[PDB]
């Protein structure tokens, strides 16, 4: 009957749909590889989808996926076993090298632009008409690392103009240079800003930005990467 | 403890954002509204502006007419007494015409006519608002996802109070406007058709509902888990994969064996939610038009 | 075996239990100590389930059903064929679930992300525990739990419901449903919004998040924003399930009568209780 028809029909629809859904999520990081980077033998039942090309605003070109994949940065890792499936140990300083939970991707070295073609993110000093409207203004508060030692002082807030949001705290270190600190990895308190991931001694290692009034996708990744990695690698310095 | 990013710990404000302009008739957009610092702790603090336009007004006017046409009926039931009105608010009900009138538009007002008026108002209200979702997107050069997604919802509503009443031969088969009354109608609709738990569309529909919660839980917690690498900035991540997208995909690959991309995850999304009322609509449509009792149907498959 | 960008992430560490012992992968999958735990609990449970199936004398999945002990057994142990098997199986499920959560934690650490996902999952786990542990205890027999079978479980739902009238009147049930509906609505929108920006009209440039924010203010006069909608989703979801637990944990414990009748409280407020007319006067 009709009902039987409809339901049998639907289970068929649903199956080609999953198939679709699945092949679309195969647009990045495919095809699969062996730990040595050579193409892996068994890529699953699903074919790579036919490529699609994105037209990036503000004449920043196009992006076609799937496409040629490459890390475009050295990886300082060495195998710890003779068969597949085991960890790869950092061969240096994982933090300094950017592997592990400290990994960063070679994103473009251009900043994210808003709808108008202006830098999406800005130090608040250069963002005409922005102010802390609620909560504790961090600016001026010392910054404490997981080792409970003071590392610097907030000397500005880098805001996201189109979404009117605090993205990073800029921090002034003992030598007078500054670093960005992701907003998402610090606790703003009444008399201090506490950073659990990094011990005071690692703040200097936080990668620097080439221009003082801009951050690029590459530098966001290298920074967030680094600060995140502290959680696992600063661990010996963290007390509480 | 570590910061979780469920609530902002510092609010920043700037000049009211009047938004992108593209092909939008700026003459129709309103003025910026105030800013809720309340809202500001969760998401955006800025209210407005909003785009009015012809369809917005028609929609918005029919919308109120519907609501009011029901409202006066409730008052008439309450003996115009504000006390009764409050006491009995969920008990009042605007019911469709008796099965006697069939698909007739001639039912007396106290006997079903008022229900038709209200519905007519809702019909126009809803469709105009649909056209509104479409146009608003066109005027910014955007995909029409939202209008099509919306259409799914519309499907189930179309079926409940219009398509099924018409295929059954009478408006009396439609849903009454009322809080407790539309609950009862639902409960009763299952009893009559032999328990909707045997309607395999119903069962499918529940799977996608349950799933929507499962997924929006998964997606939300993930993006928050990697917002420490600017995860929420999904458009740029699509355009240039960040570590965020990577850690996201990998956490899931390592847990359950496969994974999404940042554009990908959102296709899972729109389809999981859209299938709820899509399947739903179908389950109800066959109910009583082709299948009288899902248990009996369940025994044979035919 | 690895995604084109996976290797630099596959470093040692992050394990909660047992150091480097189980710190490794199997194909795409991460094992970890809890990798093993869940496997063991999952193996055992499925076994017991098959064992129930022979005692039942059917291999057909639409028929198989493992029932809790009957009320007469209260919160004591019961013979295998008479309810023990379900009790173990329930222990094993719990073992599986919790372990699966803790593995998520272990993966979280290795990758350096937040714990929001393990977090949200614990709500699912807590809803399940409500229906097979918290409610039966409080009620006083394993027998109030739902059976493990594809349709028999739908039956428990239907019977348990109709016991208190039309369950629709359970007030926390009303609230729990509003989230389920709301969440789906919001998942519908979010997905649609991002896709429409990433896949504009033919030949146009990728829209921007400014476009997302504008599209919605134009539509309903407000936009919760890209960080917001993700906070929103997590919340609606967790809330739906939170209220779902609540509506059950109260049902049969502190309220055992018809749910519709509980509304008489409102209608019988002395200030309008006796005023004539309307529906209730
Ligand atoms: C009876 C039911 C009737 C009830 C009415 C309710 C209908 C509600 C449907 C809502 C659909 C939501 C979809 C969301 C979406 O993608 O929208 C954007 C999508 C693109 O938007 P755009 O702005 O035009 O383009 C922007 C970009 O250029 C392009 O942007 P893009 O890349 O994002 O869009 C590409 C998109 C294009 O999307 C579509 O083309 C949409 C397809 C609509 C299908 C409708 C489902 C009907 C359910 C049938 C169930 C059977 C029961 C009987 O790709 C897909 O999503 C492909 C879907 C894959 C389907 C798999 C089919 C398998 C067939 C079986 C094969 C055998 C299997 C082997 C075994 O919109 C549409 O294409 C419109 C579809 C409208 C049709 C409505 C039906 C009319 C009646
Ligand atoms: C929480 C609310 C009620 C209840 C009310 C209902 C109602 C009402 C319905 C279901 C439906 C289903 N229920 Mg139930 N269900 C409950 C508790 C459970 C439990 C549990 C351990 O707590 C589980 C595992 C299930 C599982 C299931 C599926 C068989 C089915 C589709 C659900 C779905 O899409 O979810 C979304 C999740 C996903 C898409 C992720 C993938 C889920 C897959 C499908 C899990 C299948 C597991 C199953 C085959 C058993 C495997 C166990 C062993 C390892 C073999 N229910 C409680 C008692 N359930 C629907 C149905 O059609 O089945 C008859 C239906 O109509
Ligand atoms: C006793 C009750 C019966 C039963 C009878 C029914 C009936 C009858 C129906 C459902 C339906 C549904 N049931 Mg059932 N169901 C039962 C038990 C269950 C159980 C359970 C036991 O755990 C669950 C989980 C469900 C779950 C569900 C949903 C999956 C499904 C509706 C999806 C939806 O989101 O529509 C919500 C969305 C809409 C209604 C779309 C409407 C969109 C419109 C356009 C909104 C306009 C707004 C308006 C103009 C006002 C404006 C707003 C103001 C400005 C604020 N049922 C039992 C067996 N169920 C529906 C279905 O699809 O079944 C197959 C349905 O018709
Ligand atoms: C006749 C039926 C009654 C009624 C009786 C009941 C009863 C009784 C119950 C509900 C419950 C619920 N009802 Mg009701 N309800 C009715 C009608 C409805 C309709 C409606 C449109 O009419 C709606 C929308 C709902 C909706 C809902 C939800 C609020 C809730 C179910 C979801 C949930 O609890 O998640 C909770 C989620 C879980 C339990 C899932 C847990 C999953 C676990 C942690 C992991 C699964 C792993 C699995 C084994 C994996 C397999 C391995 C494979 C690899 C996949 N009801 C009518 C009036 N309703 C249920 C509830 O609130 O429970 C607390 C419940 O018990
Ligand atoms: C795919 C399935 C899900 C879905 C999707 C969906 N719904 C949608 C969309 C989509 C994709 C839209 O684009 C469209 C939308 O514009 O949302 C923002 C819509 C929408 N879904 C809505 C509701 C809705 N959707 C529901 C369900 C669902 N929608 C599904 C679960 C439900 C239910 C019953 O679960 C409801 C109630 C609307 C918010 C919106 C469609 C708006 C519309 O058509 O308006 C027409 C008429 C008016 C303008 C009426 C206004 C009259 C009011 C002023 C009266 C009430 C006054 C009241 C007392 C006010 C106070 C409220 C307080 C909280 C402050
Ligand atoms: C809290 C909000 C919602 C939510 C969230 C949620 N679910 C989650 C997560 C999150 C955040 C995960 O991270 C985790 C996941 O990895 O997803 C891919 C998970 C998950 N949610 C799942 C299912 C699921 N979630 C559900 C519900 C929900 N999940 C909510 C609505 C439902 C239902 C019925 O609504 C189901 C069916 C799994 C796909 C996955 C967890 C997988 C897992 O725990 O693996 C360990 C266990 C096994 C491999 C099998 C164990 C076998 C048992 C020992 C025996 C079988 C006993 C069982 C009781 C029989 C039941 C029979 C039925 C017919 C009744
Ligand atoms: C933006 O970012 C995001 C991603 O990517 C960038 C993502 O991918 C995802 C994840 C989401 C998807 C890929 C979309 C599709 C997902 C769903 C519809 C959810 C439903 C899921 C399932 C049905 C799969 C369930 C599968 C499970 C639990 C695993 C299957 C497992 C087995 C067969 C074996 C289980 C493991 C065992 C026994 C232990 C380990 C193994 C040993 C041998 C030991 C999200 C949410 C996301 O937000
Ligand atoms: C870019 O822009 C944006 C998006 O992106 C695309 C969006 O998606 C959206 C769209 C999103 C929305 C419209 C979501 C808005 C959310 C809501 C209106 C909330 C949803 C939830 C509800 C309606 C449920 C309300 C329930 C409440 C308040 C209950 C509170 C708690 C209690 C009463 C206590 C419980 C205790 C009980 C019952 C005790 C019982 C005792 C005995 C039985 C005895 C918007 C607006 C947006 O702007
Ligand atoms: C404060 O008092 C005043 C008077 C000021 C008020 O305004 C108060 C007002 C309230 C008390 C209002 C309360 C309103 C509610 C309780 C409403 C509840 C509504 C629902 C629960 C609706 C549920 C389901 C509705 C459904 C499925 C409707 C479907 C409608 C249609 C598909 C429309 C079909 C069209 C019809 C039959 C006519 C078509 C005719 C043509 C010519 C095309
Ligand atoms: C978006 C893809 C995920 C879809 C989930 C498919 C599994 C649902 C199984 C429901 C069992 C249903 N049925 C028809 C017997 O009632
Ligand atoms: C109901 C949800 C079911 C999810 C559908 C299962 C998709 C499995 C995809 C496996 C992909 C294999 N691969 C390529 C990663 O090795
Ligand atoms: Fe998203």
């Amino acid at each position: 009957d009709l009902a039987s028809l409809a339901i049998y029909s639907f289970w068929i629809f649903l199956a080609g749909l999953i198939y679709y859904l699945q092949t679309e999520n195969m647009r990045e990081g495919y095809p699969l590889e062996n730990e040595d980077g050579t193409p892996a033998a068994n890529q699953g039942p699903f074919p790579l989808p036919k490529p699609k090309t994105f037209i990036l605003p503000h004449g920043r070109g196009t992006l076609t996926v799937p496409g040629p994949e490459s890390e475009d940065r050295p990886i300082a890792l060495a195998r710890t076993a003779v068969s597949e499936g085991f960890p790869h140990a950092p061969t240096g300083d994982p933090m300094k090298d950017g592997v592990g939970p400290a990994s960063w991707v070679a994103r473009r070295d251009l900043p994210e632009l808003d709808g108008h073609g202006h830098n999406k993110i800005k130090p608040m000093k250069a963002a005409a008409g922005f102010h802390v409207s609620a909560g504790k203004n961090p600016i001026g508060l010392p910054v404490r690392g997981c080792d409970l030692e003071i590392a610097g002082k907030v000397v500005d807030i880098w805001v996201d103009i189109p979404e009117q949001m605090a993205r990073f705290l800029e921090v002034e270190l003992k030598d007078g240079s500054t670093r960005l600190l992701p907003m998402q990895m610090v606790k703003v308190q009444s008399n201090r800003v506490h950073v659990n991931a990094l011990s005071s001694d690692l703040f200097a290692g936080i990668p620097t930005i080439k221009s003082p009034t801009e951050v690029t996708l590459l530098e966001e990744d290298k920074i967030c990467g680094y600060v995140a990695g502290g959680l696992m690698y600063a661990a010996p310095k963290r007390k509480s | 403890a570590e910061y979780q990013n469920i609530f902002s710990q510092v609010q920043v404000r700037g000049p009211a954002d009047l938004g992108m302009t593209e092909d939008v008739n700026l003459a129709n957009r309103s003025g910026v509204g105030p800013f809720s610092t309340l809202l500001g702790w969760f998401g955006n603090a800025q209210l407005g502006p909003i785009y009015l336009g012809s369809l917005g007004v028609l929609s918005l006017f029919s919308g109120l007419m519907w609501f009011f046409t029901i409202g006066i009926w409730f008052w008439y039931q309450a003996g115009w007494n504000p006390a009764v009105f409050l006491r009995d608010l969920f008990f009042f009900s605007l019911e469709p015409p008796a099965p006697e009138y069939g698909l007739s538009f001639a039912a007396p007002l106290k006997e079903g006519g008022l229900w038709l008026i209200a519905s007519f108002f809702m019909f126009v209200a809803v469709w105009s608002w649909w056209g509104r979702t479409y146009l608003r997107a066109q005027a910014l050069g955007m995909g029409k996802h939202t209008a099509w997604a919306f259409l799914s919802a519309i499907w189930l509503w179309m079926v409940l109070g219009f398509i099924r009443p018409i295929l059954m031969g009478s408006w009396s088969e439609a849903v009454p406007y009322g809080i407790f009354s539309h609950l009862d109608w639902t409960n009763n609709f299952s009893l009559v058709h032999g328990n909707l738990f045997y309607n395999p569309f119903h069962g499918l529909s529940i799977a996608f509902l349950y799933g929507s919660a499962l997924l929006f839980a998964m997606h939300g917690a993930t993006i928050l888990a990697v917002s420490r690498f600017g995860g929420e900035r999904e458009l740029e991540q699509i355009a240039d994969r960040g570590t965020a997208a990577e850690r996201a995909a990998l956490f899931w690959r390592w847990t359950m064996g496969f994974n999404a991309t940042m554009e990908g995850i959102h296709r899972w999304a729109i389809w999981m939610a859209v299938l709820v009322t899509l399947t739903g609509g179908i389950g109800i449509l066959l109910s009583g038009t082709v299948v009288d009792n899902w248990y009996v149907w369940g025994q044979n498959h035919g | 075996a690895l995604l084109s960008f996976e290797r630099k992430y596959r470093v040692p560490g992050g394990t909660l239990v047992g150091g480097n012992l189980f710190d490794f992968w199997v194909g795409p999958f991460y094992v970890g100590f809890f990798g093993v735990a869940t496997f063991f609990f999952a193996a055992l449970g499925i076994i017991l389930i098959a064992w129930s199936a022979v005692l039942q004398g059917t291999w057909n999945p639409q028929l198989i059903s493992v029932y809790p002990p009957a009320l007469e057994y209260g919160l004591g142990g019961a013979p295998l064929a008479k309810g023990g098997l379900w009790q173990i199986i329930t222990i094993c499920a719990t073992g599986a679930f919790v372990s699966w959560a803790l593995r998520e934690v272990e993966i979280c650490r290795k990758l350096g992300i937040g714990y929001h996902i393990p977090f949200a999952f614990a709500f699912a786990i807590l809803a399940y525990l409500t229906l097979v542990l918290f409610r039966p205890v409080m009620m006083g027999a394993w027998g109030y739990a739902f059976p493990y079978g594809i349709w028999t479980h739908l039956d428990w739902v239907s019977n348990t419901g109709y016991t208190y009238g039309n369950f629709h009147y359970n007030p926390a049930h009303m609230i729990a449903i509003s989230f389920f509906f709301t969440n789906a609505l919001a998942l519908a929108l979010h997905g649609a919004l991002v896709l429409s920006a990433a896949n504009p009209e033919k030949g146009k440039e990728m829209r921007t998040p400014d476009h997302q924010d504008t599209f919605f203010r134009d539509l309903v006069g407000y936009s919760i924003g890209t960080l917001g909608i993700h906070r929103l989703g997590l919340l609606l979801s967790l809330s739906a399930v939170f209220f779902s637990a609540l509506c059950m944990i109260i049902t049969g414990t502190i309220w055992f009568d018809q749910w519709v009748d509980w509304w008489q409280w409102w209608v019988k407020l002395p200030w309008w209780a006796n005023i004539p007319g309307g529906i209730n006067g």
